[PDB]
This record gives structure tokens, C-alpha cells and sequence, in this order.
DNA sequence: ATCGAGAATCCCGGTGCCGAGGCCGCTCAATTGGTCGTAGACAGCTCTAGCACCGCTTAAACGCACGTACGCGCTGTCCCCCGCGTTTTAACCGCCAAGGGGATTACTCCCTAGTGGCTCGAGCTCAATTGGTCGTAGACAGCTCTAGCACCGCTTAAACGCACGTACGCGCTGTCCCCCGCGTTTTAACCGCCAAGGGGATTACTCCCTAGTCTCCAGGCACGTGTCAGATATATACATCCGAT
DNA sequence: ATCGGATGTATATATCTGACACGTGCCTGGAGACTAGGGAGTAATCCCCTTGGCGGTTAAAACGCGGGGGACAGCGCGTACGTGCGTTTAAGCGGTGCTAGAGCTGTCTACGACCAATTGAGCTCGAGCCACTAGGGAGTAATCCCCTTGGCGGTTAAAACGCGGGGGACAGCGCGTACGTGCGTTTAAGCGGTGCTAGAGCTGTCTACGACCAATTGAGCGGCCTCGGCACCGGGATTCTCGAT
């Protein structure tokens, strides 16, 4: 037998939300960071503790944002997130 | 490889992220659009970060100014000195 | 006329946190030009109390997980689940923590 | 380099003797105790400013613990500072 | 018999109030709610006006952007009246909820 | 006492329309008094307790504006 | 007065004054209180331009509250600036969601 | 009884860029609240960055830095640029 | 003087004497317990309570009273309306 | 103590309650009303203190008596 | 040989007071609820046993309603129960 | 796939239901009238219940669903489920 | 040793171990304690044994040897506590108390 | 494929207080929904009862205030006379 | 209130059937025992506030009498409901099977049991405490005049209730995009060890900067004043919206 | 898109009044000036933690693909909401007390800063002790079969219906009773307090008592079969209405 679409889905749900580490590769994000700090200032460097905390901030951020954006969804009478819902939720947020 | 990478964040990262979130079904425009947000979201909190190591007249970003950044900018963060 | 044994302020406020170094911290902080004599042992006095109340919270909230230390996630499953501590807390984002198990009810089967 | 950590660990063992901390959960610890004193100290500080007053005592500071804290919180801290303020008023 | 058709007076309305630039409940009951709500606080208090004015200010200027965001969340969901899921929905994503 | 409905659904209506809506439920009017009275219990509830530490028995305005400051919500024109 | 030598309106003494009697620091700096004023008197001027040229183009000569708020909220970094303040008696832009217009 | 406010610079100022107009009363208290709280805001941020460097002054190195940390960019550029020349023409 | 409906039906304060009443909730209150005290709250909590059922209650004998067309209140239409509401 | 609640009062109400004209045995009637529902709520009330180990009835037991009709 | 006028009906009164059967055809309230049902959503089938309480419910709230406008009819000096009387009685009930 | 059915509860019913109810003599604009009422009684027990169902996520209405909405209308009913 | 069931050791037909059960998954509480179960047991006993006795009594009055509904209907509305207790429920395929008003006879 | 009810127990008090008589299917419908409404009732009230006392246990003291609440009079007598006995008959194990 | 008639129910003895009731095999929900950590019982204390009692105005309760509205019972007209026989309808039974869909089962995934970091002591050091001086915030009480309540008479905007109809909310239906589950293939993250130095941090050293204090005076606050900018009142001019062509 | 033809707003034109701008008078604070001494700047140096560097494995990203479920648009209906009118209501303007208390004052004590010296608490540094292969639970896809939906075929109970005539609805009428009112009398509520102390509400302490755990088993449950209690019938026996008088 073969897994109903939307299963796994809610699998994961609930294995990343009973889950505490961080979902963002770390490497990548790390370059992210220092590629983006570049612009503001050159020859940087970083102490380990500060790019895992703008990660431990970043990942903050966005589960709280995904979770806004899949109130707006739902309002909406759907289940899947849209741009819709993420604008819609970081306008009502303030964010500019 | 230190530039495009925001593209380094990958289409399951982002995924991951959502399911965290507690999202079901995930439109793909969605990925391209998160990238854009946390772009943006980041690009603010290193820029005050960056100043306030700029102002202590060093050359390292410490955990510090990315702790005192987020405050600044309304996100307190716990765990990073105090 | 020798001295008498020093006595530490926090011990005769009945306290565990340091109302000396809160007084030198509200003295230092630049909030104000004098810090009353009993300030620092009521700062310290609330500060010691929601100390306590987060972290027997946190406690036994790892004791039902079967566990013998408190690590991050277990003070914020304490924070998230306590409506006037979440509330005090809610701007907060406790690293290493993740978030509280809910599925919108819409989503489920 | 100073930290809260000797008394909260003091308070925790205090409160759960069997059960101890990492690392990790004592920076979130004194991370919270450090906010939570920078928040009391801020509203004392600001209300002693505004009545024109240049002393932060222990009034400004519980009117400060009434504004942050919410609820039972702000009673039940307010009853030990109080108490805490006697029993060293008395000593 | 003129009638305008459903809809007209309406965005007349929120033309001229939005140009307008004054208070849109009546002071008087709102400063009654002001007074009773308070009474439970403390006491017999007084208030002097400018105070109650401010919290008018406050209070309208809460609850007009407040309106728009409902709107923006009716409109999201592809209706123009806005209900009560839009206020909560709203009020929950700005953080009061 | 009993004063929340004294604030009018035409009233209401109007903050509604400066907000830039065209249509509005029924519902709404009892919704946004709930709204409009815990909001305003908050405010005042700090202005009062800003009175009490400053031991007077008359809110001022700058009681007002403290309350609204403290709670994110900074008001400019009385001080 | 110090204030015309560093060539601005707004008073470099008071300013002084208060960064000294105000509950910041120990010690307040001698140039600290002249830049103060000095950014003050700027961002002071320009909302006094934008709402200037919109009262006048009102055709009001007197700058009213409205008139500030209108100058506030037209202008990007200006509205950001003061994003979660509250112009008293200042209404809202006229603006009207598309998706209602007839 | 006697209460200070800015009204007599902006006022000043208001006649530097359009002589001719002039503003209301409650205008007026706007204007005044409104240099108070950004005042609260550079000032408040000044002291918080001197004590985080251990530095017990406030100079005009922290109000810049506050400056730029407060004010939204071409704002924050032409502040920093009217508070150096300021602090240049002063010094002379 | 139907003026009296009129001035009492606009007005939202208290009808019954205070204190009388205060007299008559501790009276009944003696069955079920000895030396009860009150707090004022309760005891207007509870006056405002009787307050608005007998508000009510005439209301509905008012409508029965009309019913069988009449016009002055009689404890028929009282009866009547509590053994159609559901009371004793 | 029953007859403490005076006629102008039970009058007061019936108007309140929009009535023209009142029948004169109504007086008591409505008295004997009154008495059970307070009789009723009360006692809630009271046993509502009784189980709170207290022997003053805080307003509080008055409003869950109450909402228990 | 007719009855008066008034006799079979009391005695139908103690026939249908001493029954105990449901006394409005099944068939005829079984479509009646199907029908009601398709607004709320189309494809929608009911167990026996709901339909069943829905008929007992029905059934009851009516005989109560019923007797309540029989009190209603006799206090308006009558014998006739007529719409004044149910209205009255919905009126007071609080059935609006 | 129907309509028109609330003249279907028989004028003979709703007059035997009010037999049993003790009424004698019934006007005749009541039959109507009755229908009307129950209509709308039976409309609001039959839209909780479908609530409750599709809170359940079915497709058949099941009798708890009948008991529960009657519960919540203050009519609760012994017999069932 | 062998198990006895707590219903027993109270003295009661009703399952007090059931009605523990319940009172847990219910989330009626945090903790119940441990005479909860068998009070509440036996209240459900009594209640139940009262209207059991009267409808008994109810089939016997009508030459039956079974308790049918109309016994249970007669069993309450005749009795003024239980048909307080239960004033504001039906019971199914019970009827009403055989009552005509006197203005209606002949 | 199991579900549970109290039939076999209102068969047992109905044996108890009436040997000879018997019960209908319906009938029995009728005494297990009395005795599951009761129960909500009372677990309610008692649950009701400790929230407002701020206390985090259901005893039987809630259940007995919660049974003189809802009871009527002479029942709730008997009631909390049935229940307080039976509990001592089950404290001396 | 009679008597015959006679209609309707009531009653009793027989028919037979379907569910009530009991045995049974069995499974799974209740029982069992020991730890232990903590909810709550219990006691005592602090001081709120509940209570019983003072007089004093005056608002209101009270006691009549008066004359009038109303309701209650009687009568006449008449509308329409009841009872009944005859026709018409579709409900009911039972039975039937097809199958939807809810119950039940068989997998499967999760989630535990089992075989390096965080506590503990030895050695300083930097900060907290002590206690005595000294200068000032601020405690405290009161006098004043602001200004906050309180009420009030008029007007008239504005709330309000409601009648009417369309436009929008909401569901239902069909189709087709596009997301998810899953297996395979392809990266590049992560990890493993390690050192060279940048740069953060310490220290030590003199010295520029600022606080602090006092006297001088002018810049800024509080009122007073006069007026013209805007407020208010009315009319017209113009931009609309509505419907029909 | 495009005329008429209303409707409502913008603007204008007149008039005027009070909010604003400027002087006038005062007085608090900012400006010089000066030295001390403390934080800041600079040098040298110490040492840690940031940065590289490279392959190797393989965990994860990327990719491809079949289908299935959900987005989304179109349409249909019913009813909630918007417009509009007439009536009612209280708001708000204006202008009046009166007195609570916000606001300013002087004064003298407390109290908190400031210092030196003294010690100990808290910090640092180093050392050393605490993955796999089963078996329950939780979801979940497949499968089982129960219970919903719909058809037969009628006959037959039950709805329909039509009609007269009996009686109850109801409208009016007359009259007598028993509310309503008004005014003179009183009485007790209400109100500002005091005097006292029960208890409430809070804190502290200690125990008893419920959560919590797999392992065991026997109480209860689905199944199944049997039989009598109960529904139903027919026909007589009772009672109960009805008419005439």
C-alpha cells in the first residue's frame, strides 16, 4: 500500500514541531550571512556564536511567519499557502 | 561560492521550515517568495548588527551585536550572552 | 571597635539572588541619580520569584519527558503552556526551543 | 566575567533538587533575569522621572512590577518583595 | 423616487471621512464608558478633559487601523463585507490575540 | 452604568468608513465593542495605576499618553 | 550662545541640559549635545517643508494638525519614522481599496 | 509654573523654510511631542551603545551611531551630515 | 398616568429601597446557613438580579394581561406566564 | 420582612415592566415570586460559600448561583 | 345518529393522551427532513435512528407547545385554540 | 431530490398531536400556522446536527448528532445512541 | 491476592472503576481523587434505582412484567422531584400524562 | 466491535429493587441516557466547582457540592447520604 | 334528570412471534503495589471590611376619600369547526438487493527499553560590605486658585426604527492545474585533523576633557493686546451618479 | 459611450471673532572662567578563536513522474445589508456654581552618596564521572459487511373532501367595583460617620494521597439460541352518550 497525498505531509508536521534543531543547512546560511553583511561593511568576521544566533533568529522568524501565512489560508477556505497569504500576513504584521 | 546564496536555501529547508509552521499543502511561488522575505528580514538585523560593531571599532561581528540588534529591531532574543 | 563579621543585604532579605550587584546595576545603569537602600532587595526579591516560577515550570515539565536536566526546549514548553508567562513572554524567541504541537484542526483527517 | 548563574542554579536545586541545567537552558536563564531586570529598572526608572523625582526606590519599583507584570505574577512577586523589604528593614 | 443603487452613499462616506479630520463617536458617551470602565480600577476619579480626549484620539485612531486590516483580510478572502472572523483573524496576526 | 452599547453603531459605521470599508456584517457592532472595551480597560488600567504611584486622584493626560507609550502605542499633541 | 556658533536654531544649551540632567550618562561629551540639536533641527524642517507645501497648496496658510499628518504619511521614510505614533486630529490619507471602487 | 517646550525653534525654523505660513496651537503640541520623543529616541539609544562599550560618555560619536541606527536611510545620511557640519562650524 | 412607564422604562437605576431588601435577603438567607455575612457587591448583585426577572416576569404578564383583553395586571396572567416558562 | 418590598415599588416595577393598570392582589403574588427566586439563588449562593470553607458570600457566589438559572 | 359537537374530540383526547405511538406518518416527515437537509449540504443521508430522534423531538416540542397554547386559549376565556395563542406561548417561551 | 414536503405533515397529525396536547377545539388557519413553526424548529435541530456531523467528518448524519444539537438547544433526548 | 473490583468493596451494582475512568478522559479535571469514583457511582445508583422502583411499580400497576417507556414517563412526571430533576427532557416513545382541563368537559 | 453502556448494571439495581420485572430495549435506551446525562451534569458542575476554588483535584466534596447543586431537595438528600456511605464502605478497604 | 336505543369502548380468551434474557467463550479495561513529589489541609496573622448603631432632612411611604375606568357577566348575531360518509390517495409492509460508507482490520511508522559536557574542588581578586562624614532630596504640611464635576435650558443634529429590494455571501459542480508521495540519481554539506595569525583584550602610562561652582546677564516664559485668518453661513457652480437610448 | 435629469459636494461670497503673532515685563538658566582628576587615548604585548586547507563519505538536494485532491471559476438562490423616510432622543453649546485637589512653598530631617579598608564571594582553571532490534501506540490505507437508498406490488389504512348545523367567537351593553389620584401626615431610607471585631485572604508547613508504571485476569461484551410476555383479534359485556320530554 501507498501513502494518501497529505499524509506524509502532516507526518512531517508533527515530527518537526515535536523537533527542536535547526531546518536551515548550515553552511549555506552561513555564506548567506556574510555575503549580506558584506554589503554593509567589508573584511568582516564572525564569531561562530553570531551567525548561529541570525539562524536561531531567522528559523524564529519564519515558522512564526508560515504560521500567520497559513491563518490567511485557512480565512481564505483553502489549505495550501500562497504570496497571497504571506503578503497578506507581513502587512497586517507591519513589515513594510 | 560566496555569491547567490540565497538560492543555497533550498526548496526542503524551506519546506522543513513551513511544516514546522504547521502548513499542509505548499504552493511552489512560495519558495521564491520566503527567500525574498528572509532576505529581507536578514539583511535588516546584520545591517544593525554590522553598525553597532562598526561603532566598537572592531572587525568581527559578535554575538552581541546580533543579540542587541534583534532587541533594537522588537525580536528579544534568549541564549547568546545574556 | 573592631568591625562586625560582614553580612551580605541579600541574606537579610531572605533572597538567593545578589541584591548587591542589582544595586550596583541600577547605581551603574544610569536610571537615576540615587537608588534607595531597599530597591535592590525587592528587584532582586521579583526577580528571584519568576526565576522560580519558570523554572519549577520547566522542572517537572522535564520530569514528565523522563529526563534528569532542563534543556532549552523544556523551559519553553513551560513558557508556551503558562497563559500569564507567555503573555509576559511573548516577544521572546527561546533558542534551541522549537514551538508548541498544534495542527489546525481544518488539516487533520 | 559575571553572569546570574551560581543563583539560579542556587533557586533551581532550591525548587527541583534531583533535576539540573545545560549550558544552553542557563544562557536562556540569565538571558530571561537580565530582560526582565532591564524592563523593571526601565518603567522605575521612567516614573521616578516623571514625578520629578531622582531617587529609584522601592515604590517606583513595585509600580514598575504592577505596569510589566501581568496578573497573579504581579501579585505574587509584589507579596515577596514586600516581604523581602521587611524582613530586611527589620534585620 | 430617487435611489442611489446600493453601494454609492457608502464609499460617499468613507470619501468624506476619510478627508475629515475630527473625532467620529460622541464625546459624551464616550466618556461615560470612560468613567464606568475606570470606576472599577479605583474609585471616584477625575479626569481632566484633555486627558479623556487623548484616550478618544487613541482609542479611534486604534480602531480605524484596526478597520483597515479587517478590510484587507475580507477582501483576501474574496468578499467586500467585513465579519467578525476578518477582526479576529486580523487581531490575531498583529498580536493581540 | 452599562455604557458599551452607548457607543452607537452609527458611530461605529463611521470608524468602519474612515478605515476605507464599504460593506459591514451585522455582527461586527457587538465584535467591536469587545474590541474597543478590553483595549480601553488596558490603557486605562496603566493611566489609573501612573495616578496611584504619582498619589493624585485626577488622571491627567499625561497619564494617558504614558499608558499608550508603554503599550507601543506613542500619541503626539497633549505633552 | 553656543547654538550660533555652531550656526542652528534649536538650543544647544537645553539640549546639553538635559542629556546631562537626564538620566542617559555620567558624563555627556561636548560635541554630543550640538549634533543632537543639529539632527533635530533637520528632521524638524523638513516635516516643516512637506507640511508647509501642504497647507499651502490647501490654500490655508497656517499649518494645522491634518496638514502634518499629510506631509507624514506621504513620505516613505518619514511615515517609517513614525510608523507606530499617532498624529492627534490628523485623520487618515484618503485612500480607498481598489477592489471597492464602483 | 514656568514650563518649557521647543515652540520658539521650530517656530524659528518654521520662518526658514516658508516665511510666509504659520502653524496652529495644536500643530504646535504636535511638533513639540514629537522633537521630545525623537530626542527620548537618539538619546535613549546613545546611552545604551555607550554603556555596552564600557564608556561612561556620551559624544557625538554615539549620537551618530544612534542617529544611524534610528533613522531610515537618506534621512539618517543628510542627519549625519547636518550634525557633522555642526559640530565642525562649533569647533571653530 | 401612563408618564410612568415612560420616566421608568428610560431610567437604569434601582427601584426597591435598598436596605429593606438587605433585611429580606439576610431573612431568607438565615434557612440555609447561620450567621452568614455579606459583601455588598452580592447583596446588589443580587438586587439588580430580581430586579431585572421582575422586570421581565411583568413583562410577559403584561402580554397575558392583553391577551385576554385587558388591560389591568391580575395574578392570572402572572400564573400563566411562570407555568408556560417553565417555573413553579 | 416579606412586606418590606412596598407597593409603590412592586408599582415602580410593573411600570418598568410597561404596565397600565394593576389589579390589587398582584401585590403579594409578586411578593411570593420574589421570595422563591431569591430562595432559589441564594441558597445556590450559599452553598457556594459552604464549599469555599467561608462564611461570607462574595459577589462572585452570587454570579455562579445566578448563571446556574 | 351523530355525536355533539365536542364529545369524539375528548374522546380523541384520551385516546392520544393514553397512546403512546407517533402520530404524524413517517414516510411524509422522513422526506420532509431530507428536504430541510439538502440547504445545509446536498449529499447528506441520515441513520434510521436520527431520523427517528428527529421525529421524537419534532413530536414532543409540538405537543408541548400544544398545551402551552390550550393554557393560553382557556385564559383568553375560550375553548377555540387559534395562532393568538401559539404566539403568545413562543412569545413568552423565549422562541421569539 | 425534493420540495414542497412541509404540506406533507397532514392536516389529521398535527390535529392529533394537538389532541394529545388536551386541546378540544383547534381554529383552522393553525394547520398552516403549526406547519410554519415546525419548519423552522426542524430547520435549526437538523443545521446543528449537520455541524456536529461535519465536525465529524462524515457524510451521514448519525443520531449523536441529533441528541447533541438538541442538548445545545436545551431539549435533550433519552433513547438514543 | 485476587482482585476485587473497587464497585464491590463500595457496596454498589454500579462500575466504580468505569466512572473513574471517565471523570480522567473527560478532562473534568487535572487529578480526581480516589472517593470521587465510588460517590458518584453511587448517586448514579440511586438516582437510578429511584426511577426503576417507580416504573417497576408502573408496569406491575398496568398488568405488565416489563418496564416500557410510558412506565418510565408515568414513573417521573408523576413524582414532583424527578420531574424537576428531569424537567426540561423527553423521553422517547414515553407520552404525556393523561390530563384534560376541566374547562373542556362537558 | 465493543461498546460500552450501563445496561448490565440498571438490569442489576432493576433485579435489586424488582426481582420479577424486566426491562424493553427502548426503556433501556431511556435509563442509560439518564444515567449519562446525570453524570455530565454532576462531572461538570464538579469540575465547574473546582475551577472557581482555584484547586486542580475533583474529591468527593466536589462531587457532593456539585450533587446538593443539581439534586432537588429530598433526592440530593438521600443522594448524599448513598454516596457518603458507600465512600466509607470503600475507605476501610 | 328519567328510559330505550344503541354506539363505542372495554375485556377476556386465544395465536403466535420476536425480542428479552441467559450461557458462553474470550479479550481488554480494571485491578495491583510501591515511589514519591506535591496538592491541599490546617493553623495562625494582618487588617479589611462587614455589622450594629448614632441622629436628621426630606423623599417617599402611607392613609384616606373621591369619581371613574374597566372588567365581568348577559344577550344576539353569525361564522366556521365538528362529525360523518364517501372517495381518493399514497403509506405501509417486508423484502430485496446494490452498494455507500462507516466500521473493522492489517500494515506501517514512531517511540521508547536495552548493551562530551557538566559538576566538584584548589587557588586568587575584584567587588561587596562597613561605618562615619557630609550635603541635599525629599517628607511633610499647608495656602491657594485652577479646574473638574454638576446641573441646567434649547436647538437640532443625530440616533433609531423600519420598509424595501438587490447585491452580495455561500454553496454546489466540473475541470484541470499542480502539489505530494516515492524512487532514483547527483551534490556538496559535513566532518576529520591542525597551525598561522588577526584581532580582540589586557595592561600600563601619561594627559585632554569634563564636572562642578559662581557670578552676570540676556534669552526665553508668562500675560496682555489687536487683528486678520479662518470659521461660519448661504448659493451657485460643477462634478458627479442613475437610467435609458 | 452618451444624453437629460436629479443629487450632493466644492467653491465662493459675505461677514465676523478668537486664535495667533507680537510686544511687554520679568527671572531662571545658560555663558564664561577656572582647576582637578578621571576617564580616555595610545603602545606594547598576550593569547585565543577565526580562518583556511583538502579529500571522503554519504545525507541530503535535485529530478522525474503518476495521480489525486484541491484551487478556482461559473452559476443560482436567499436574505443581509444598504438607502431612505419619519419619529424620537439626548448631545452639545453656553452658561452659569462650588469645592476637590493640583500645584507651589518653605523647612528640617533622613538618607543616600562618598571613601578607606577589609574580607569573602564569585570567578577561573583543571580534573573526572554520568548506536542497533523488539513490541505497544498511533495513524492510516484496505477490506468487511452493516446499514442507507431505492424498487415491487399491491391492498388498505388513512388523508381528502364536501356538507350541514351547533355551538362557540365576539361585539356590545350595562352596571357595580375596585384602581387611580391627590393631598395631608409620617416614617424610615438614606447619609455622614464611629466603634468593634469576625473573618478573609494570605503565608507558611507538613502529610497524605494521587500519578504513574507494565503484568494479570476476570468482568463485561458480541454472539447465539429459546421461550414467554406481549401485541393483536373476534366477538361479547359494559358504559356512556343521545334524543324526547
Amino acid at each position: 500500500h501507498r501513502y494518501r497525498p497529505g499524509t506524509v505531509a502532516l507526518r512531517e508536521i508533527r515530527r518537526y514541531q515535536k523537533s527542536t534543531e535547526l531546518l536551515i543547512r548550515k553552511l549555506p546560511f552561513q555564506r548567506l550571512v556574510r555575503e549580506i553583511a558584506q554589503d554593509f561593511k567589508t573584511d568582516l568576521r564572525f564569531q561562530s556564536s553570531a551567525v548561529m544566533a541570525l539562524q536561531e533568529a531567522c528559523e524564529a522568524y519564519l515558522v512564526g511567519l508560515f504560521e500567520d501565512t497559513n491563518l490567511c489560508a485557512i480565512h481564505a477556505k483553502r489549505v495550501t499557502i500562497m504570496p497571497k497569504d504571506i503578503q497578506l500576513a507581513r502587512r497586517i504584521r507591519g513589515e513594510r | 561560492v560566496l555569491r547567490d546564496n540565497i538560492q543555497g536555501i533550498t526548496k526542503p529547508a524551506i519546506r522543513r521550515l513551513a511544516r514546522r509552521g504547521g502548513v499542509k499543502r505548499i504552493s511552489g511561488l512560495i519558495y521564491e517568495e520566503t527567500r525574498g522575505v528572509l532576505k529581507v528580514f536578514l539583511e535588516n538585523v546584520i545591517r544593525d548588527a554590522v553598525t553597532y560593531t562598526e561603532h566598537a571599532k572592531r572587525k568581527t561581528v559578535t554575538a552581541m551585536d546580533v543579540v542587541y540588534a534583534l532587541k533594537r529591531q522588537g525580536r528579544t532574543l534568549y541564549g547568546f550572552g545574556g | 571597635k573592631a568591625r562586625a563579621k560582614a553580612k551580605t543585604r541579600s541574606s537579610r532579605a531572605g533572597l538567593q539572588f545578589p541584591v548587591g550587584r542589582v544595586h550596583r546595576l541600577l547605581r551603574k545603569g544610569n536610571y537615576s541619580e540615587r537608588v534607595g537602600a531597599g530597591a535592590p532587595v525587592y528587584l532582586a526579591a521579583v526577580l528571584e520569584y519568576l526565576t522560580a516560577e519558570i523554572l519549577e515550570l520547566a522542572g517537572n515539565a522535564a520530569r514528565d519527558n523522563k529526563k534528569t536536566r532542563i534543556i532549552p526546549r523544556h523551559l519553553q514548553l513551560a513558557i508556551r503552556n503558562d497563559e500569564e508567562l507567555n503573555k509576559l513572554l511573548g516577544r521572546v524567541t527561546i533558542a534551541q526551543g522549537g514551538v508548541l504541537p498544534n495542527i489546525q484542526a481544518v488539516l487533520l483527517p | 566575567k559575571e553572569s546570574y548563574s551560581i543563583y539560579v542554579y542556587k533557586v533551581l536545586k532550591q525548587v527541583h533538587p534531583d533535576t539540573g541545567i545545560s549550558s544552553k537552558a542557563m544562557g536562556i536563564m540569565n538571558s530571561f533575569v537580565n530582560d526582565i531586570f532591564e524592563r523593571i529598572a526601565g518603567e522605575a526608572s521612567r516614573l521616578a522621572h516623571y514625578n520629578k523625582r531622582s531617587t529609584i526606590t522601592s515604590r517606583e519599583i513595585q509600580t514598575a512590577v504592577r505596569l510589566l507584570l501581568p496578573g497573579e505574577l504581579a501579585k505574587h512577586a509584589v507579596s515577596e518583595g514586600t516581604k523581602a523589604v521587611t524582613k530586611y528593614t527589620s534585620a
